[PDB]
């Protein structure tokens, strides 16, 4: 319920403070806009905006949006960094092209990481993605 | 076991032990480790510095599984 | 032990009171021509004509000189012998041990410290926790 | 040309050319749409 | 005094004894590998323990290991 | 004050030293013919396992952490 | 004497993507990560890279003119940033009110702020570099004169680069053109040092001087006229310097003293500005500029008078010291590595007097009361040539165990140094405790007694007195100076010996610095700590080749780890772990000199001007009773002063309250580096290959933990960059604000 | 001529016949220093001292 | 409250990430299979394979003191 955390529209640490925000870049309404954006969200007793974690979906763009962008990206440079990789390791010298990167055969990994998490699905059900414990160099414990 | 032969090594003090590795040369000579085993990773060996270590060793029959 | 000095001028860098009291090691080579060595004690001394007697402090001075006289000269002294030098006078024919440099494989030389199984086939720790030998000793 | 190519591609050129990159699109993202702490 | 000993992999390529400082390692005459040598360690009394042998062995693991045990005035390598 | 910052300093000596001691276990007293697939070899077979995913939660706790206080610095 | 050798080198980008084909070691391609590190470490190691010395002397010419080409773009950059994004033309107004400023910031994410009120309507990053400063003592009115600077810089930087191009792929210089010493100490004191100084005093006293004299009558900076006015007509030039119409009859016929108008020996410091006075700078460069073009005729060339450096050497030898100086003539023409060390040595030492004389002898107008600029290059140049003294150690370690030939090198000074190095260094090593016990253990003996209550039982000027009475005797003298011992000087060399107090804008520019107590206790912990830098490189040279621990360094190179666990342990046995062990020690020496000048600065120099004379202080004079004590370091220095940084935040000076932090956090982050070892993080890697090989994105290039010299290397370079931005954001914070 | 030379004929122990270690003026005052006092008995020579 | 449990888990994390490793490295790895022949508390291997430095267990402890203490902190 967040019984501590007013919103920022009737928090009056928030409304105290929303008039005085600074202008981040060259628009003189830099803060005028930070003050309308940041009134939808939860503030505290000192009227900044808490931001809730825990799952609801009135707060998915606190996290969930951010969460989803991220792994989406994240996963994208993982995925063609993965693929460009076992790309390179056929060919006749593996070695040089990792510090001489074959930028065309890395634009054409990089364009195709858009669909990476369908790719990443159909790799873990071939057996191409995870290698077995027992192809793998191992400590000798 | 042939030259070019494919083997994962079995040997557990190794850097290869679980890494696959090519047969170079078998010794008939009555040699306690005959087969000279050559890696496309080098192991650590060299001093505190150096950018490459050594891709052979010599193995025996009982420490490598065929691969190929 | 018999051979004149090297020519040097004298340095901080060499014996201590280990020299006269517990050991100290002493090189003895046969120089073709007057030549300038580096000292393991630091300083440059002049190699005399012949025999040449040197002590020094640890066996680690005696053969880095003994490298240094094997392939930092053109002529390349390799009859170098090394003593150790006891107090009461024992003189003990250290390097090489038996008159043949020691990377190259002799006959009559047996084998010490040689293991007939791997590394990774020492004994565990546990199985001999209370005997005093270690998994590569016994 | 070729080995200019060649440099061009080496891992130090490329990084700091996808990283200028990267930040080319951060700055100019948070120029236009600044102050996103949240959706 | 420490422990010098030397294992059944090597190869007899003379890498320990031609890095060895202190004349501890020495090549005696072995069936067991092509080179028809294996080192060995008679004069670990003079071993100061810097295992300049274990950075020289190719093989893999090491046929050549240095255990650091007792220290004397000889392997700590002192001059006084 | 006191009686709190003495206490959590004993116990940051007290588990340090169980694994310290967990780990001259494995160096002296431990045999693996007789734990031969127990749940201490088994920690052992898969410790490759655990040293990366402890790597893993580390760097993705001090990554942001670090991040999100650099942030709002 | 002039002999090159056509075309030597192709020009081709074929080398360009082939990294690592200078090493032999390297051209095999990566294996490991460490060949990515090796590629970096060997770069610029041009002597293990070739093996002819004329092939590494072409390498060092044309890098040395790739560096001027640096230098030149950053000289640029700084004249383009005076011209286009700078208040010098509001500054060069209004020098009393308004703060130079060179730097603006885009805004963006909330930097903006950063752009701070600096006066006259300007905003942006104010600057602590002095160059508006430099810019008036050289007659800069107009931002395009900057702009015509901004340019030719980037024309000499072009000129730099296509000269760096010529010298090694067109005409490279054959060895016996850079072993022509006696030439280039010709062409360098009367050629580089002589005609520079005779330039610039031609430059002082045609431009800087007549527009100085106006600036500080009181005419605006759009009335000054242009410096080619002056040398067009000279009609404005006699009115300001009534003697310049006899013209240069003067100068021919050695009727000197019609020039003493405008070259003076006056001394002391300008009351409009607070500056020296350019007829002073004028007059001293004009001196140098006779002296170095007469010493650079000391050495024979090819005209039969002249000094050989061989024959001067050769004849310099004594009863104590052998043969002298024979053969140290072959090794400075041979060894690259032994003139680096020589250089460094006296250009970091030459650095360091920099610092330490243009903070009492201000030469800049209006840099005496910027007490942040005053601040920083005190401390730039500290750190600067305190780096350059460490790298004198390393380049005397490597030239030791690479260039040191025995064979020519019997009973001279090098050989003797060789054969008493347990006297040297055990000496060096009984000094250091000597002063660090009686210098740091008086500050544990103040600290303790202050804590016992018995200020009486301490080493105080309330207290048992250490008063340094050599240095007060020498304060003294220089006062007494003017009139008695030098008589034609009207005033004294500087203010901080003792004299008069001077204002400029109700800022104090220079005050008597009374040496005390506190003043004794810190210049021998300065002796102390500068001993200890001295012990630990002296030693990283002396025992580079050999010791009694591992006999044959020599062999294991200049920059090697250790010789094993052995002899109870050889770890950091090298000649480069003596410069990574001096880099930390020059860090604590030099550390404390910038502490105990900016709190003997602030707490008794600088501070505000009352109307009647009287003089209050920035901390108000605590330093006879504070700096003392270990406590009052921490409370009435590092915690009161910086309250500026930490209280920053929301300002115009936030960024150095992020800097501050930022600092903190890589001095912390150095210590994973410095205190681990690489066999815990190679363990630790290759469970993070096993999850990459469990993934199947495990590199063909094997991750590697970094070898133990570069974790070394690593942990000392971010605990010099740690440190350093923490005390340069802690200065620049408090000295912005102070004042 | 030169003052520097061999300690006590040896080049190879490890010290030096310096002005300061081995002039005439310090062996006269070191060797007759109570420590190195020819003759005397350990309890003048460690009343003296 | 939230960031500094975080850092109190980054904190217990990383602890217990050098101390685990500690303990399952003990009886070997890849750079020393033969930990346990040297015991718990040894130097090094040399500089030989790349470099040894703190590779004991008894290092591990070594590291974790200062993680442990940075967490206390
Ligand atoms: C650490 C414990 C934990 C974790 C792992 C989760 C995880 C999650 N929470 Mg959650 N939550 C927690 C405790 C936890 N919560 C607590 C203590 C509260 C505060 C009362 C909530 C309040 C909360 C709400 C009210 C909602 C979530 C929901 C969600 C789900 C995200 C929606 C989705 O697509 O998932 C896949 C997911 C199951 C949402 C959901 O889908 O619920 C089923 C939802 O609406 N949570
Ligand atoms: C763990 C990493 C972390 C996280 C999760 C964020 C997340 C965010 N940062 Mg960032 N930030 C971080 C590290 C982090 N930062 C660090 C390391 C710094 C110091 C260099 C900054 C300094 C910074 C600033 C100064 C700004 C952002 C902004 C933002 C927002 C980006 C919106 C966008 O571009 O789309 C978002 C809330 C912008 C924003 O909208 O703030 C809410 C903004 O102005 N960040
Ligand atoms: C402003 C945004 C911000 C910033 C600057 C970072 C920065 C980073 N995060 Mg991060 N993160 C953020 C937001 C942010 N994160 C948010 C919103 C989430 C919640 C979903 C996370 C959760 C997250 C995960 C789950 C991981 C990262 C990781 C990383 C680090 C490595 C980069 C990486 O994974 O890409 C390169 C990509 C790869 C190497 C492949 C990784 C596979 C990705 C994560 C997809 C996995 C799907 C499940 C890097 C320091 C990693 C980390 O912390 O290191 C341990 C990691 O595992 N972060
Ligand atoms: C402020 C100090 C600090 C920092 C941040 C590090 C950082 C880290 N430690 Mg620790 N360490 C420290 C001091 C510190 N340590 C000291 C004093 C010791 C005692 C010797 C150790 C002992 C030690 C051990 C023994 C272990 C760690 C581990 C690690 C990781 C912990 C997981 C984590 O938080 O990663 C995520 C957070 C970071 C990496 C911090 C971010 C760093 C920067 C700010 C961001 C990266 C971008 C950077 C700016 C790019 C550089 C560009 C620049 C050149 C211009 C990480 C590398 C463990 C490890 O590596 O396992 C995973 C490990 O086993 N450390
Ligand atoms: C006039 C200056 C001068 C010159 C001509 C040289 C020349 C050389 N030095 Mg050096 N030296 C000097 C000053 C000088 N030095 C000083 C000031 C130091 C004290 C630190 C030393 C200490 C020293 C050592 C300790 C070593 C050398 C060595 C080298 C050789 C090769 C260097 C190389 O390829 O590595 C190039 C490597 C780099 C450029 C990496 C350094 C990066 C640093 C750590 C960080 C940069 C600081 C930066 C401002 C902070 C921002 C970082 C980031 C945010 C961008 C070469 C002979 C090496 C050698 O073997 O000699 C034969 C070697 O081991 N020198
Ligand atoms: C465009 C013309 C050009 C080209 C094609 C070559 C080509 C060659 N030169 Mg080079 N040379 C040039 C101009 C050029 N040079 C100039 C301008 C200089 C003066 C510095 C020299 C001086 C010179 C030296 C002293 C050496 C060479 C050598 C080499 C070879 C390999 C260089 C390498 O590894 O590149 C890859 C490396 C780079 C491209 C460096 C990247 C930039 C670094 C960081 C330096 C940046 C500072 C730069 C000089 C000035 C900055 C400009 C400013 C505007 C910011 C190759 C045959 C080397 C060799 O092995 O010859 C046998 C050798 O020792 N040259
Ligand atoms: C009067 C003649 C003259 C002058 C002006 C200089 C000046 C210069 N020489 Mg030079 N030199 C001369 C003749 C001269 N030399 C002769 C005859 C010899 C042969 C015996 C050399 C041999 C030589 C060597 C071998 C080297 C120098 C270097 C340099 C520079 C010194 C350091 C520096 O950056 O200065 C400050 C720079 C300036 C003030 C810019 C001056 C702009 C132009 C050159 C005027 C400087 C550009 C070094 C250097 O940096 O090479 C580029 C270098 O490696 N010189
Ligand atoms: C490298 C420095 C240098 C340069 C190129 C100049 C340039 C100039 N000087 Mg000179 N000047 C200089 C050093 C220099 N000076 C110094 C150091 C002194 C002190 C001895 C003077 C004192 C001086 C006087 C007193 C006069 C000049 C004058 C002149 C001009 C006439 C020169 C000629 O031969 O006709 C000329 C523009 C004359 C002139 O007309 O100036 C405008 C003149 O009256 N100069
Ligand atoms: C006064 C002290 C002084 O510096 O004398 C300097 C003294 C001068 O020796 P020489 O007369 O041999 O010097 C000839 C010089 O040309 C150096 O070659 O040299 C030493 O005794 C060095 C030892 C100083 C060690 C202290
Ligand atoms: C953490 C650590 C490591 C691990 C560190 C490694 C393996 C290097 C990590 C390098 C990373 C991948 C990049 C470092 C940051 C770059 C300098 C950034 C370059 C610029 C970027 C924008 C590309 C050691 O290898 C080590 C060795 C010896 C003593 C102490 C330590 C030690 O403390
Ligand atoms: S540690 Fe050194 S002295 Fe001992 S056996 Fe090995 S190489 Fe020889
Ligand atoms: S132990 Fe190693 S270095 Fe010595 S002979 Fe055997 S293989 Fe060669
Ligand atoms: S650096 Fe490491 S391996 Fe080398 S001596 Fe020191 S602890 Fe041993």
């Amino acid at each position: 319920d967040f019984a501590n955390l007013t919103p920022c529209s009737e928090n009056p640490a928030y409304l105290a403070k929303s008039k005085n925000f600074l202008n981040t870049t060259n628009d003189p309404n830099s803060g005028k806009i930070r003050a309308e954006r940041y009134a939808s969200a939860l503030c505290g007793p000192e009227g900044y905006p808490h931001l809730i974690v825990d799952g609801r979906f009135t707060h998915a763009g606190d996290f969930l949006i951010p969460s989803i962008l991220f792994l989406y990206i994240a996963g994208w440079i993982g995925w063609v960094g993965r693929s460009y990789l076992i790309e390179i390791r056929e060919s006749k010298n593996p070695e040089m092209q990792e510090v001489v990167i074959n930028v065309p055969l890395a634009i054409k990994k990089m364009l195709g990481g858009f669909l990476w998490p369908l790719a990443a699905v159909g790799e873990y059900t071939s057996g191409k993605l995870v290698m077995k414990d027992s192809e793998i160099p191992t400590s000798p414990r | 076991l042939n030259r070019g032969d494919k083997v994962r090594i079995k040997r557990t003090e190794s850097y290869w032990y679980g890494d696959v590795g090519t047969v170079a040369s078998v010794e008939k000579s009555g040699i306690l480790y005959p087969v000279i085993v050559r890696f496309d990773r080098v192991n650590y060996n060299g001093f505190s510095g150096s950018a490459s270590g050594v891709n052979t060793n010599n193995f025996a029959e009982n420490e490598l599984e065929l691969v190929q | 032990l018999s051979g004149q000095p090297p020519k040097f001028g004298g340095s901080t860098g060499g014996l201590l009171s280990k020299a006269n009291r517990e050991e100290k090691y002493a090189i003895t080579w046969t120089s073709a021509s007057e030549q300038v060595f580096e000292m393991p004690t630091g300083g440059a001394a002049i190699m005399n004509e012949g025999e040449n007697l040197l002590y020094l402090a640890r066996k680690e001075q005696c053969l880095a000189l003994g490298t240094q006289l094997r392939t930092k000269f053109k002529p390349k002294i390799q009859d170098y012998k090394i003593y150790r030098v006891y107090p009461s006078g024992e003189v003990q024919y250290l390097h090489p041990a038996d008159g043949v440099f020691p990377e190259k494989v002799n006959e009559g030389r047996e084998a010490q410290g040689t293991k007939t199984r791997r590394i990774g086939q020492n004994p565990e720790p546990v199985t001999i926790k209370f005997s005093g030998k270690a998994p590569y000793e016994v | 040309m070729d080995g200019l190519k060649s440099f061009l591609s080496t891992a130090p050129v490329m990084i700091m050319a996808l990283l200028t990159f990267t930040a080319g699109i951060l700055i100019e993202f948070n120029r236009f749409y600044p102050d996103l702490l949240f959706h | 005094s420490h422990s010098v000993k030397i294992y059944d992999t090597c190869i007899g390529c003379t890498q320990c004894v031609r890095a060895c400082p202190l004349d501890v390692l020495e090549m005696v005459p072995w069936d067991g590998c092509k080179a028809a040598q294996i080192a060995s360690s008679p004069r670990t009394e003079d071993c100061v323990g810097c295992k300049r042998c274990e950075t020289a062995c190719p093989t893999d693991f090491l046929s050549i290991r240095v255990y650091l045990g007792a220290e004397t005035t000889r392997s700590m390598g002192l001059a006084y | 004050a006191a009686l709190y910052t003495h206490h959590q300093y004993i116990a940051g000596f007290l588990m340090v030293g169980a694994f310290a001691h967990g780990a001259i276990f494995f160096v002296r007293d431990y045999d693996p013919v007789a734990n031969k697939d127990n749940v201490l070899a088994r920690m052992l077979e898969h410790k490759e396992a655990l040293i990366s995913h402890l790597s893993w939660v580390s760097l993705f706790l001090g990554f942001h952490t670090l991040g999100l206080y650099v942030h709002n610095d | 004497k002039v002999s090159v050798d056509n075309n030597p080198v192709p020009t081709s980008f074929e080398k360009w993507g082939k990294p690592g084909h200078f090493d032999r070691t390297l051209a095999r391609g990566p294996k490991t990560t460490t060949w990515i590190w090796n590629l970096h470490a060997n770069a610029h190691d041009f002597d293990s890279q070739t093996s002819d010395l004329e092939d590494v002397s072409r390498k060092i010419f044309s890098a040395h003119f790739g560096h001027l080409a640096v230098v030149f773009v950053w000289l640029s950059g700084m004249y383009f940033h005076g011209a286009k994004f700078s208040n010098y033309e509001g500054w060069l107004a209004d020098p009393t009110h308004i703060k130079p400023s060179a730097q603006v910031v885009w805004p963006i994410v909330g930097q903006g702020i950063l752009n701070g009120d600096v006066g006259g309507g300007f905003h942006g990053i104010q600057i602590t570099s002095g160059l508006f400063y430099l810019w008036r003592a050289s007659g800069f009115t107009d931002s395009y004169q900057l702009y015509c600077t901004a340019i030719g810089g980037l024309v000499m930087a072009a000129l730099m680069l296509f000269a760096g191009w010529f010298h090694y792929h067109v005409k490279a210089p054959k060895l016996e053109w850079f072993q022509n010493v006696e030439s280039m100490m010709n062409h360098h004191l009367a050629g580089l040092l002589g005609l520079g100084s005779l330039g610039w005093a031609g430059h002082q006293i045609h431009v800087s001087m007549p527009i100085n004299k106006l600036l500080d009558a009181g005419v605006a900076p759009k009335d000054i006229p242009l410096p080619h006015e002056f040398i067009l007509e000279p009609s404005k030039m006699a009115e300001l310097y009534p003697s310049f119409a006899q013209g240069l009859t003067p100068f021919f016929t050695l009727n000197w003293g019609v020039y003493s108008d405008f070259l003076t020996f006056k001394g002391g410091l300008n009351p409009v500005t607070g500056g020296l006075w350019l007829s002073d700078t004028a007059h001293h460069h004009l001196a140098i500029a006779v002296l170095f073009i007469i010493a650079g005729h000391m050495y024979r060339t090819n005209w039969g008078i002249g000094h050989s450096m061989k024959e001067i050497l050769e004849a310099h030898k004594g009863p104590f010291t052998g043969e002298g100086h024979k053969g140290l003539y072959e090794i400075l023409t041979t060894s690259w590595h032994a003139q680096l060390a020589i250089n460094l040595a006296l250009l970091g030492s030459l650095t360091i007097i920099v610092a330490q004389h243009m903070y009492a002898m201000p030469p800049y107008p209006y840099q005496a009361i910027d007490y942040a600029t005053q601040l920083s290059l005190f401390t730039h140049h500290m750190w600067i040539g305190g780096f350059l003294i460490v790298g004198a150690g390393a380049h005397g370690a490597i030239f030791m165990v690479r260039d040191y030939d025995p064979a020519k090198n019997v009973n001279n000074l090098l050989d003797r140094m060789l054969r008493h190095r347990d006297a040297i260094i055990s000496h060096l090593n009984w000094v250091c405790i000597f002063l660090g016990f009686h210098s740091f253990g008086l500050y544990i003996h103040n600290d303790t007694m202050r804590a016992l209550g018995r200020p009486q039982d301490m080493f105080s000027d309330t207290a048992i007195q250490l008063q340094p009475i050599f240095a007060q005797w020498v304060q003294h003298l220089h006062t007494l100076a003017p009139g008695a011992t030098a008589p034609n000087a009207l005033a004294t060399a500087s203010y901080a010996f003792g004299g008069e107090t001077i204002a400029v804008a109700g800022k104090v520019a220079m005050m008597p610095i009374t040496l005390g107590t506190a003043d004794f206790m810190v210049h021998h912990i300065h002796a102390f700590t500068i001993h200890v830098t001295a012990l630990i490189l002296l030693k990283g040279v002396l025992y580079a080749r050999s010791s009694r621990l591992v006999p044959d360094k020599a062999n294991l190179g200049f920059r090697f780890p250790c010789d094993g666990p052995g002899r109870g342990g050889t770890c950091q046995v090298s000649g480069w772990d003596h410069v990574f062990l001096g880099l930390f020690w020059m860090y604590n020496s030099l550390s404390i000199v910038i502490f105990h000048f900016s709190w003997k600065m602030q707490s008794d120099v600088w501070g505000t001007v009352s109307p009647d004379g009287s003089v209050t202080h920035v901390t108000l004079g605590n330093f006879a009773q504070s700096a003392i004590t270990i406590n009052g370091w921490l409370r009435d220095f590092l915690w009161a002063q910086a309250a500026n940084v930490i209280n920053s935040y929301g300002s115009a000076l936030s960024a150095y309250g992020i800097m501050f932090l930022a600092g903190h956090f890589v001095f912390a982050f150095s210590l994973m580096f410095l205190f681990s070892g690489r066999g815990y993080w190679q363990e630790l890697i290759e469970s993070i290959v096993w999850a990459h090989n469990k993934l199947n994105v495990a590199p063909a290039i094997q991750p590697r933990a970094l070898s133990i010299i570069q974790g070394r290397a690593v942990g000392v370079a971010h605990y010099l960059l740690g440190g350093i931005v923490t005390t340069w954001a802690f200065f620049l914070a408090r000295s912005l604000s102070i004042g | 001529n030169q003052v520097v030379q061999a300690y006590n004929g040896d080049p190879f122990v490890g010290h030096l016949s310096t002005p300061i270690s081995d002039s005439a003026f310090t062996r006269t005052f070191i060797g007759n220093l109570p420590a190195y006092r020819k003759g005397l008995s350990p309890i003048l020579r460690g009343l003296e001292v | 409250d939230f960031l500094v449990h975080h850092a109190i888990a980054l904190g217990l994390h990383t602890t217990a990430l050098i101390l685990i490793k500690g303990a399952l490295d003990a009886r070997g790895s890849k750079l020393m299979p033969d930990k346990k022949d040297f015991g718990y508390s040894f130097p090094c291997d040399g500089p030989g394979r790349g470099g040894t430095c703190d590779i004991s267990a008894w290092d591990a402890f070594y590291l974790a003191m200062f993680w442990m203490l940075n967490t206390l902190g």
